[PDB]
């Protein structure tokens, strides 16, 4: 069995709630465990980023 | 380099990734950078991934 | 949430280029993809551009569609207008789940020279003011390209409440005339000092007046 | 190594928008990372720029940073100034073991009209040529903003050696005064022809010239 732990990521001026209809949680959604990282609503840019 | 002796030759070569882009830039120039390797038997090209490790 | 803004009229002569812009006022016009629809005059529209730059079959490769960063707008760029490309052009966004449609474009290819608007406002009938009844008559005739942009100002300030604006009409002299109609009670009427009926065409604005006696 | 060459003098109004350039020597400027260090007068250096465009968390927008491989130049760009920007900007690179600093540039803000300054120059007492010296003395009062630069010509010829100059300061008036003593021996003195003492604000030169008896 496996026993999850969170990461601890913290992202700021992007978009992080991508999701489809494809992962069907009563709703758009996504995979529980990932984060599919988009860029800012308001700039279409996605910056260079570091997460450890 | 051709290898004129009778044993094969062990050839070995290194690919820096740079820390970023600026990093890459500063060192080897601007631009797409790209290295080709080929041999008779051997082909193989390579292009660097600069990143913070 | 957002809104696009377009311009109410381009005009150019046959065979010229007009680019009709389309302005996205919150958020990246880039972060999603922007169409264009076509409506030909009393017709279902068609698609001329998707994907901000794409073409489906059957549209003339003068219809070229284009984004820019900078001004946050999109751009449909038409090369040799033809007469066929008379209509009112629609740019199209979309957010996170609601699907955003531009004010419209009414595109005209010149076929006369341009006129400017010949305005005159009726105020209230005293016959009328016998009914409770109060009713201003704007009415603009020949003008061209048309398209028209009635602003409503009771003694200084905008009054869109009873406003309703007749759509432009070809006249039997090949120009545009419209009419308009602000219904008030007649203590509104006798309230204001003067009721203003602005007229805007080609961003040249002209202002006819009214007043109680 | 290599040596790099800023302006002494840059100078604009509020909200406007100034560049001060950074110039090398020898070696490519895109061959190594710049900064950009600004010095608040009594505070310690910070730094507003590394690896040549980057700011620290914590530094305004309006800083930029930029490499001109044409010009062989480094710019800092203040946008939209404040009345705090106004510093010393130190330019700085990189080479095999060695750092680079810059000349340094004196930012002002302009608060009253520039003004050049006014260049009063007197020759040695005969008194103390009696002592077996000689001084020099130029005067410089009365000019904004406070970046001067003084240059001594020995009847044709620059002359460093023996000058003494002093670091600008205000004013009862809000205008800054300098001065910058020339030390020589009297052989020295009544050897030459002419001796000259040149004062350069915001680009503009005021010479004036002394000569024995």
């Amino acid at each position: 069995g496996i026993d999850k732990e969170a990461m601890g990521f913290t992202y700021s001026g992007i978009r992080t709630n991508g999701a489809t209809s494809a992962c069907r949680r009563s709703g758009s959604s996504f995979y529980a465990e990932m984060k599919w990282l988009l860029s800012n609503t308001d700039n279409a840019a996605f910056p260079q980023m570091t997460k450890s | 380099y051709k290898n004129t002796r009778k044993s094969p030759a062990l050839i070995v070569w290194g690919i820096h990734h740079s820390v970023s882009t600026a990093e890459q830039t500063k060192l080897y120039g601007s631009g797409n950078k790209l290295v080709t390797v080929g041999s008779s038997n051997y082909q193989q090209s390579f292009v660097p991934s600069p990143g913070a490790r | 949430n957002f809104m696009l803004t377009q311009p109410h009229s381009v005009s150019e002569s046959p065979g010229k280029t007009v680019t009709i812009s389309c302005t996205r006022s919150s958020g990246s016009i880039a972060s999603n993809y922007v169409q264009w629809y076509q409506q030909r005059p009393g017709s279902s529209p068609t698609t001329v551009i998707y994907e901000d730059n794409q073409r489906p079959s059957g549209v003339p490769d003068r219809f070229s569609g284009s984004i820019d960063s900078s001004s946050n707008s999109a751009s449909l760029t038409i090369s040799g207008l033809k007469t066929e490309d008379e209509a009112d052009y629609y740019c199209q966004s979309y957010d996170s789940s609601n699907v955003v449609f531009g004010g419209g474009t009414k595109l005209t290819v010149l076929g006369q020279p341009k006129a400017a608007p010949s305005v005159t406002l009726f105020p209230p009938s005293s016959e009328e003011l016998q009914a409770n009844k109060a009713t201003l008559v704007c009415l603009i005739s020949d003008f061209y390209p048309g398209a028209v942009t009635v602003a409503w100002k009771a003694d200084s300030s905008p009054v869109k409440a009873g406003v309703e604006t007749t759509t432009p009409s070809k006249q039997s002299n090949n120009k545009y005339a419209a009419s308009s109609y602000l219904s008030l009670t007649p203590e509104q009427w006798k309230s204001h000092r003067s009721y203003s009926c602005q007229v805007t065409h080609e961003g040249s604005t002209v202002e006819k007046t009214v007043a109680p006696t």
